[PDB]
């Protein structure tokens, strides 16, 4: 019954010169810091 | 006034030889370039009064707007503007036009239908002249001339030194060679 | 001395906004005075780019920091001239 029926209810600049190394260094710093039973028998009222 | 429209040029890289210092300098320049690009790309996007006035002015102006020559100023709200084809028209000067700039011989901007003056063209520079202006400065600097020292000194005293250090000429009382 | 200001910003986080943002930005800028850090200038440019007094104090200190970090080298200053002109006309 649930399955079928009533439906519905800034880009950081690459800066590869410094930015890639800075990102890897920040990753290093972080590292150092660190339904099947679906009601197919859908019940219904009168 | 309309101060100097100096040509734009990027800073110079000293290493010349393909050493990693030149790579660092070029990377820094590129970083600042990407910096400016990102800043100005976010400004309008990151951006969310005068709109009413602009809309009113543009709706009164209409398009296209003819560019004609102002021949005379008869009254404070009337002038004789000669269209590009040589025909003179007694058009009405609208309020939103600074009367100070309205002088005979200026290129006036006119409504297409009623020909009423709506603005004064400031630049109106001959296209064959605006091309002459140097926008991208050539990369050949003084270090790129062998010798010609006396000549360099004379040319600097004539065209370069007077702007940078006009004190010497002002005190000496002599107008720099022009 | 920009290697000993992360704890300073952490402590300054206690103070309430918006003065907290201005204090953080100014301390960060003065930590890297002349260091020429491209990433920090990028963060300052981000701060300047967002439009909200004190909120404007953030952007003022951000621009001053842009100048401070850029003054280290001739190339940095020359490019910061263009960036400052661009953000002045925008």
């Amino acid at each position: 019954p649930s399955t079928f029926a009533y439906p519905a209810p800034k880009v950081s600049t690459a800066v590869l010169s410094i930015t890639a190394k800075a990102k890897k260094k920040e990753k290093e710093k972080e590292k150092k810091e660190e339904k099947e039973p679906e009601p197919n028998f859908q019940l219904l009222d009168n | 006034t309309k101060g100097p429209d100096a040509a734009s040029k990027l800073p110079l890289v000293t290493p010349h030889t393909q050493c990693r210092l030149k790579l660092l300098k070029l990377e820094r320049i590129k970083d600042y370039l990407l910096m400016e690009e990102e800043f100005i790309r976010n400004q309008e996007q990151m951006k969310p009064k005068q709109e009413e006035e602009r809309s009113k002015v543009d709706d009164l102006r209409g398009t296209p707007m003819s560019v004609g020559t102002l021949e005379e100023i008869i009254d404070d709200n009337h002038a004789i503007v000669s269209t590009s084809v040589g025909s003179e028209h007694y058009v009405s000067i609208l309020s939103f036009v600074d009367k100070d700039l309205l002088e005979p011989g200026c290129s006036v901007l006119l409504n297409h239908k009623v020909h009423a003056v709506i603005g004064v063209l400031m630049d109106d520079t001959d296209p064959l002249v605006t091309v002459m202006k140097v926008e991208k400065a050539p990369q050949e600097t003084y270090a790129d001339i062998g010798g010609l020292d006396n000549q360099i000194q004379e040319i600097k005293e004539s065209v370069e030194l007077p702007l940078t250090h006009p004190e010497y000429y002002e005190e000496m009382g002599i107008k720099p060679p022009k | 001395k920009g290697e000993a200001i992360e704890a300073i910003l952490a402590a300054l986080e206690v103070v309430s906004e918006p003065f907290r943002s201005f204090a953080n930005t100014l301390v960060d800028v003065c930590a890297y005075a002349g260091s020429g850090n491209v990433l920090k200038v990028q963060q300052l440019l981000h701060i300047c780019s967002e439009h909200f007094a004190d909120m404007g104090a953030h952007q003022g200190v951000a621009v001053l920091g842009i100048a401070l970090i850029a003054m280290g080298e001739e190339i940095g200053a020359e490019m910061a001239l263009r960036t400052f002109g661009h953000l002045l006309r925008y």
